[PDB]
């Protein structure tokens, strides 16, 4: 399509380069955004229920990709 | 087209990958908008 | 993990990073002779359209008769409304 | 008596659930793993 219209296919390669680099931060940024919510919230559950302490440690274990 | 053929291998790969990341990035937003209805519609259904 | 290096995309980065690239296809036109005006209109998307109907051209080639090409015998006459 | 306020609290948390997914999605910590601040994307500090 870029060739048909006489566009800049090389710029698209740069566009893809900026596309992958920026959106790699999206997947990681979202993951890190929602991973810290996982780590901190699980730590909060650990500080409210004493009788179910061991279970909360399992939530973090199963929340990882082992 | 031929002189560009050197990049014929790693352009579609990123085009799909970027859309896949965009899909999940936006599907979550489209996902979230659904819950707002569910947070009221589902409560009504229950 | 660095996906750029994992999938062997670093070489592409070193070749297509921030540099001077023409917004048009004027990086290959100058090598060719004659004055070429960039035909980037909608009517030039035929080649895209040509691929949805391969059957327009049969398997190998269309019928050809070299003898019938005698119409290419051209006189010596001028040509208005046309510049070289 | 007290269960009436329990339902209000339960519904109050339900409203807060959709608000959580409405904040941690378009925002996020600006990690340097992909130097996203250089270009088109927006900005939201941690």
């Amino acid at each position: 399509e870029y060739i048909d219209q006489g566009r800049n296919p090389q710029l698209y390669t740069k566009e893809c380069l900026e596309r992958a680099l920026a959106k790699n931060e999206q997947v990681k940024g979202k993951i890190d955004t929602m991973k810290k919510f996982k780590s901190l919230l699980i730590q909060e559950l650990s500080k409210v229920f004493p009788e179910d302490m061991a279970k909360y440690r399992s939530i973090r274990g199963e929340d990882h990709p082992p | 087209l031929v002189k560009w053929a050197n990049n014929a291998g790693k352009v579609e790969k990123c085009a799909m990958i970027s859309s896949f990341l965009d899909q999940q990035a936006i599907l979550f937003v489209d996902t979230a908008d659904r819950l707002a209805s569910l947070a009221r519609d589902a409560l009504v259904h229950a | 993990t660095n996906l750029i290096t994992h999938y062997n995309l670093e070489q592409a980065y070193n070749k297509f990073c921030g540099k001077k690239v023409k917004e048009k296809l004027s990086n290959f036109l100058p090598d060719l002779p004659g004055m070429i005006d960039l035909p980037g209109s909608h009517d030039n998307s035929s080649l895209r359209s040509l691929i949805e109907k391969p059957p327009i051209l049969s398997s190998s080639f269309n019928p050809i008769t070299g003898t019938m090409l005698a119409g290419f015998r051209l006189h010596t006459g001028p040509l208005p409304e046309q510049c070289r | 008596d007290r269960l009436t306020q329990l339902q209000d609290a339960v519904n109050s948390l339900a409203d807060q659930f959709c608000n959580a997914i409405g904040v941690l999605q378009q925002c996020g910590p600006p990690a340097s793993f992909n130097n996203i601040q250089t270009a088109i994307n927006k900005d939201q500090p941690a």
